[PDB]
């Protein structure tokens, strides 16, 4: 009877949750009209983690979709499985943050924060036991990063004993989508360390690559990319919604994966990724779900895990599986390559099994990895930020909404501080 | 209670892919068996680009 | 609801605007009388039952370019008070459009902009269309832009202006009229998109295989660039680009705000069948200087910030691979302090084709608006043209006698001389 | 995928390419308009909705021969930009095609090459077609070939050129343009395959028994060699021979890359019924000097490498028995340091017969392309014709005035003289 | 439970190895679809030696299919029984070696050797305990010669204790399918001495001679020649996949037939060969099999057995038979002509019996001999190598890819060294 409240911001956040709540819905067997027509009794046992029961069998999520433009919700208005949401929980803006981190945070940010936090507070008091708050947003943008990161700092003030899952996408190293991309990213990670308790790192270039070499797709849309992200988000809370032989909730991963409070940036992975051409030939047994779990190609982050040591890792298995085959495969990966794991921590791997697989798959598993290789991602964004700030280019906008260069120097100071302690632990 | 939907409604975007019509990743994420009328396409080709040989 | 107001000033403004609003009524299905047989709110204002009014005004002191709109095929479209005429033109004189006859009509110009702004619910920016060659587009545009920053602060103002070509120009006091305009469009207009008539003459020559281009053919694909610029508001796509998103991505410094323009697919009705139009082909076509819409060579300067707005069947992956192939080329050289030069926007609406037009129906199109240090070649050449003619006081008594003094030539020259210093200083590698 | 760009330079390259692509469109079933009513990707690009365009450019300075293609039956097959023309021809001047008038078009030629190279995912070679008799085929051919080496390094450039015959020559300054082409075609084409008009005249006279052949009859069986070499890329077989396999098996040295050509079953329609076409019989036919497509006798020289390419109903057994009888023949001489001489390739596609052509429908075909020391007689005869004309400076004022200098005629003379010594050196027994 | 990883290299290896997977799947009862339809219980008892279990009862080969051109992969998959292979196991490039040993071993093999090691590892640790690796390629081309022997050198360093059986076709004395055989053959064999542990030498024009005078097939294609080679490949591991009266796996043939570590080149033969009109006149008795097995015309290499003495031989008889007839006709074939056998090795032959005969034949045997007359096929390559190398013809393609002329002379010395160790054993 523990609960998770879902909050989302920006273009990137809303499009993920359009697919994320879609993927959750047919796992639980509820129609886009909201009625339940599932064939399994185990689906209705833990619904309250993600849905409010309503009159007539309607189920409405704990979804609070935040944006500063009506464009994102318009896609949610008309997209598939977009009618399940609460109309009152669509807080909206009119001006738009305009891809500016200063506009979403300080000046135009304050006019909507008092309204979006009212929607959060109404849902927080309605459910009894709050496991934590889950946010999905971007970092290089300004609407979901600028307004989102202030919202995370505020909600840690009101609820300091509750965990914080953030699924924030990251500026790609190879390619770029916006021009103020390193500016809005370094200001957000500077705030994400202080407020958030655990972070899942995503980026489109790894989601693009994982759709090519592992899925054999040469035309991946964003809706194809959002599905693989949505499979990861269902895998974290698969223990809450379904039973298992060994149970690991959200707070159990927090004590496992976080040795020190600032080292909460993880990398994700989803195991049964089979192309349709090679779908029949592969078998589904625990040793071959593990061999795709630890592959560097299966990681949905920029960082190559072969570069840096694994400080702590977690695995969220789903399915009817032997407990030895879960145990022995994750024990073999501690002996075959022990140079990639940290010596001064014994048994870096957290494992948990849930007996209810996803729809159709006989077995599945989700990987969360606290690697020190994530410093390669943070170094590159800090490299771009120092290049543009020393010329003070694109800075006359951010100083226009009420910023001075003091926190810009502070953002690089904390960025250089957090990457310094990763490389100190790698030695 | 909702107003009129803004920003139009584009028809058939993103397009159904050639070399079998794929508008979703449900087949891969649900592990559905391949149909006999579509198995020959993946018998002939490796990627989703169609009939190279 | 989002909305953008377009003001059409000078002879170039209306003739673009006739081509601009022709492209707009075919996208929304609105007939020329104004009747559509939910996204028109960006440009059209719904009134009564089945009537749509363009949110634009035609402001020109010469009545003989506006009256053909008032009697053409678009009589029932425009509001008759939006069409603002005058007794006599400014006669390519900056002093007449700014001091003598400009002030007598700009009061009526603000009277309808306030009417257009009050009818608007959510405003994101302004569009201005003018030519700095003629004093109506140059002087009255300078007067209206200076007044609008006082009247409507901190709002976006998109500058679609036309500059004299190096080898081609159809007026004599164009070096005089362009330099005085640059005192206003520097400090007031926030985004300025240069256009150049001879570069579009060359674009229509090879890509559209038209041996004898006219002013109608040039303005038709001028309408294509602006419609591609604001198609993100009207239709849905993978990556939307809003007006204020467009302004903070390409303006690194408040004075370095002039940007280029490039529309990649210009294909004929007979070459469309033989070209395999993909997102890799059009993206490489946009960065070609042949497709550049201003007579400047980008190889001399440095690209500094670029946006690529895609229309049609553009899937998000290979466009992200198309940008990577542009970055690997040594010819397209970026500035050192900007490792992230690209902005991307994808809309799902293929570009409409006007019946009887010259462009062919394409399923993919990209419009690039890029900030570069090669635009200093545009200003420095017009600086040399002004400095040679001013040295013997040519055509000064026309300008001075209509209210001006000699001191405004020195201030405008010094202001433009700072731009050439600013472009060299910013683009220098450290 | 496998792809290849075929460039055609000069007037003689056009009617060769006019006769190639009429056989290529028939062999893949492409209709003349350009619509098929997976194997076409080597030479045709899939364009939009069921349309194919040839991966080729038809560049020639004289606008007469290219405009014949524009108004011909293949007006819809070719992209209109690929048919590149010019204002005036080089007019039997290697000076004009390489220095004065060739520069204005070679930039436009390389631009479309970059467009075709970008479209193809894997480029295996460039097929260059020319004749060294004319200015455009030699001057513009050398300028494009030098540029293509720098821009696309380490890529195979397959040279298919026509040298002047010992007896029949249709021009006077053909000795001059042949020697100047030899300095450039030596160091740029990785592999060159000679053709001579005299031997093709004799082939049509003896084998096809047509008394008065024209260039149309010549180029049709030239194209039958062209398809037979690229037969492996488009249709499967037991022993594939790619373009990159073709080079590394036939040239023992970089400066010896001139090779002969042959075609076995050149039989008319009435004589095809009586002849029994076996693998053994046509292999003996291909090694005869009558079947040699270049007017030299192989008996004077020594074969250093041979590459037989087979099409149709050919088993891999009897091709080894046929080669064994060829090796045991005493009039066919192989060089002593190359015991392993033959490169054997068997495609399963029988040759296609063009309607109206003199060639008959045959089940089996052999195209033998072999390097030999008998090609040293070609360069000596063209040298003796050049040495006599240059002895007292005939036809030099045309070349000197149009850019060339006097001293570099001796440089091409010494380069051809070194080619004479190198063929004598490589054939000397050790 | 002893398994073999199969590797196929080049156009020759893919075409031969495709024919190998019908002759072993038919005797294991696998349909072209991939399911099981055999009527015998003994077939499924040992199927892990070559096949991997898949979902739905499917069986997939453990074959990594490797080349540099996409044409042969499309041709192999399009044929019958070509749909049983995994698309992931089709590892290939795009350029093509083009019969160039330097392009295969050094230039264009380097970008693909990382991809082929990734999948031959994935077929190695997936299975239980490796008996060895089996590769089939050519020594005349460049795709299976250069980039094939590069894989053998890499896989011998990674797995040093496993067995290595290579089936390589060698250039002909009489005819020549390419022009650069002895450059490709001398460089490949020199890498093949130290790396590989066994080498079953094949020649195409010994196969044509077999198919002409004995089989009386007047039009033999490559489908004929690969079928004779594939029968020998099924004969070596016949006692692995099926029970036997006297047991002999792949390593049993190693220690019995390799006297000295560089003395490991063998030549093959298949005994029950008779023309189609002459099948009735042959009585399938054990002495009938032995007279064809030891005959010169039946042997599948170009070397003539009467020219040199037999260091060691092996006969792998298949079928229901009496084991003393497996004994005396191997004794009597030594006593009748002892001049053709080595005196200082007594009992130069090894015998084995597998009680499951191949399909359609009730009595069969595959002959593995180690004759010192195999120096003849090596020295005819060596005399062609010295002819071309002394004039340096066809060398600029090889030295244009980073290969100096020093290692050409190094490979020449080992070829003259390997014909030196053979020559001193026939005295
Ligand atoms: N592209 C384009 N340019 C135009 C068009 N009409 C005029 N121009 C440009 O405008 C310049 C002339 O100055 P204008 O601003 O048009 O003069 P005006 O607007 O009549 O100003 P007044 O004469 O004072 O009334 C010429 O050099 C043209 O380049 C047009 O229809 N299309
Ligand atoms: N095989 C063959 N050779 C041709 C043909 N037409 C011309 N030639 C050869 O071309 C040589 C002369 O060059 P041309 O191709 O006629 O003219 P060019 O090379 O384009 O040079 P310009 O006339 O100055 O443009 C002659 O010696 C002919 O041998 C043809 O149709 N077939
Ligand atoms: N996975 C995914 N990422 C997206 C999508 N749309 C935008 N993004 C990412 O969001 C980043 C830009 O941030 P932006 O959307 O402007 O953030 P916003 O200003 O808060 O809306 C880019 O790096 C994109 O990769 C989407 O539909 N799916
Ligand atoms: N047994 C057999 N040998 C073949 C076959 N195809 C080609 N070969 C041999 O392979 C040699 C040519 O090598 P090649 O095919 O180019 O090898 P690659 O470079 O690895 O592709 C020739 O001498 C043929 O004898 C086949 O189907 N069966
Ligand atoms: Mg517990
Ligand atoms: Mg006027
Ligand atoms: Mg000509």
């Amino acid at each position: 009877m523990r609960e998770i409240v879902h909050i989302q911001g920006g273009q990137c956040g809303n499009q993920i949750g359009a697919k994320f709540w879609e993927v959750v819905s047919d796992e639980h067997g509820i129609d886009p009209t909201g009625t339940y027509h599932g064939d399994s009794d185990l689906q209705l046992e833990r619904i309250n983690v993600y849905f409010n029961e309503a009159t007539g069998g309607r189920y409405v999520p704990r979804a609070i979709l935040m944006d500063l433009e009506p464009g994102t919700m318009d896609s949610v208005r008309s997209g598939p499985y977009g009618q399940i949401f609460r109309p009152d929980n669509f807080v909206f803006g009119q001006t738009g943050a305009g891809n500016n981190w200063a506009k979403g945070h300080y000046t135009e940010g304050a006019e909507l924060i008092d309204s979006v936090l009212d929607v959060v507070r109404k849902e927080a008091e309605s459910c009894d036991c709050l496991q934590g708050f889950q946010v999905c947003h971007s970092l290089g943008g300004g609407t979901g990063s600028g307004m989102g990161t202030l919202l995370i700092s505020k909600i840690r003030e009101e609820y300091p004993d509750r965990m914080m899952l953030t699924f924030s996408v990251v500026p790609s190293p190879k390619v770029s989508d916006t021009v103020v991309e390193p500016y809005n990213a370094t200001l957000s990670v500077h705030q994400l360390v202080e407020n958030a308790d655990e972070c899942m790192v995503l980026d489109n270039e790894a989601l693009y690559d994982i759709c090519f070499r592992t899925l054999k797709l040469t035309t991946p849309t964003f809706g194809d990319l959002n599905h693989l992200i949505s499979a990861v988000m269902s895998g974290i809370t698969c223990c809450l919604r379904f039973p298992g032989q060994l149970n690991a909730d959200l707070r159990k991963l927090a004590v496992n994966l976080i040795p020190f409070p600032r080292l909460h940036f993880f990398m994700v992975g989803f195991t049964p990724l089979t192309s349709r051409g090679s779908q029949q030939y592969r078998a589904l047994t625990v040793p071959e779900l593990t061999q795709q779990m630890w592959d560097a190609k299966n990681m949905m982050c920029a960082a190559d895990p072969r570069h840096g040591r694994y400080l702590t890792a977690s695995a969220l298995f789903r399915g009817r599986m032997s407990t030895k085959e879960v145990d022995e495969q994750m024990l073999n990966v501690q002996n075959k390559n022990s140079s990639y794991f940290v010596e001064w921590i014994p048994n870096n791997v957290k494992s948990s099994v849930c007996d209810i697989p996803p729809k159709g798959l006989k077995m599945s598993a989700t990987f969360i990895g606290n690697s020190t290789a994530i410093q390669e991602m943070f170094k590159r964004v800090s490299e771009q930020f120092t290049a543009m700030f020393r010329r003070k280019a694109f800075l006359h906008w951010y100083t226009g909404e009420g910023m001075d260069e003091m926190e810009f120097t502070e953002a690089e100071s904390n960025m250089n501080d957090l990457v310094s302690e990763y490389q100190q632990y790698q030695d | 209670d909702w107003g009129p939907r803004t920003k139009r409604s584009v028809p058939d975007m993103p397009k159904p892919n050639a070399f079998d019509g794929r508008t979703d990743l449900y087949a891969h994420m649900q592990y559905r068996p391949l149909s006999n009328g579509e198995q020959g396409k993946y018998a002939k080709a490796f990627d989703d680009r169609g009939t190279r040989g | 609801m989002r909305e953008v107001i377009s003001i059409h000033i000078g002879q170039a403004g209306i003739q673009v605007g006739n081509a601009c609003w022709e492209l707009y009524c075919l996208e929304h299905g609105i007939q020329p009388d104004g009747q559509m047989p939910d996204a028109f709110n960006t440009f059209f204002s719904e009134t009564g039952a089945g009537k749509h009014v363009p949110r634009c005004i035609f402001l020109d002191l010469e009545p003989t370019v506006v009256d053909e709109v008032r009697t053409g095929t678009y009589r029932q479209l425009f509001h008759p008070e939006q069409l603002i005429s005058g007794k006599e033109d400014a006669a390519n004189n900056f002093a007449r459009g700014h001091y003598t006859i400009g002030k007598e009509i700009v009061d009526l110009a603000l009277d309808r902009i306030r009417k257009l702004a009050d009818n608007c619910t959510g405003l994101q920016g302004f569009l201005v269309f003018n030519a700095v060659g003629g004093g109506t587009g140059s002087g009255l545009g300078s007067l209206l832009l200076e007044r609008l920053s006082v009247d409507y602060g901190k709002k976006s103002k998109l500058g679609f202006t036309v500059y004299p070509s190096p080898q081609v120009s159809t007026a004599v006091v164009e070096p005089y009229n362009s330099v005085l305009s640059t005192h206003s469009l520097l400090e007031h207009t926030d985004v300025a998109v240069m256009l150049d008539n001879e570069a579009i003459y060359d674009i229509c020559r090879r890509s559209l295989d038209i041996e004898r281009p006219t002013y109608t053919n040039l303005n038709r694909l001028i309408a294509q660039v602006i419609s591609s610029l604001t198609a993100s508001l009207r239709f849905d796509g993978a990556l939307n680009v809003d007006i204020t998103e467009f302004q903070t991505n390409l303006v690194p410094y408040p004075r370095i705000h002039f940007m280029l323009s490039s529309y990649a697919p210009i294909i004929s009705a007979e070459k469309a069948y033989h070209e395999q139009l993909s997102v890799a082909e059009i993206t490489n076509a946009a960065f070609e200087p042949a497709s550049m819409m201003v007579k400047c060579d980008p190889r001399h300067g440095k690209y500094m910030a670029c946006c690529l707005m895609y229309r049609g069947d553009v899937v998000p992956k290979d466009v992200n691979a198309s940008v990577a192939t542009i970055k690997t080329k040594r010819t397209i050289q970026f500035v050192d302090w900007c490792p992230t030069g690209f902005k991307c926007g994808i809309n799902y609406q293929p570009p409409t084709v006007v019946p009887g037009g010259d462009l062919a129906k394409v399923q993919r199109a990209v419009c690039m608006i890029s900030n570069s240090t090669a635009i200093g070649e545009i200003f420095s050449r017009l600086d040399h043209k002004f400095d040679l003619m001013y040295a013997k006081r040519a055509f000064v008594h026309w300008y001075v006698g209509e209210g001006m003094e000699e001191g405004e030539f020195s201030e405008a020259r010094e202001d433009l001389a700072a731009l050439e210093k600013d472009f060299e200083e910013v683009g220098a590698e450290s």
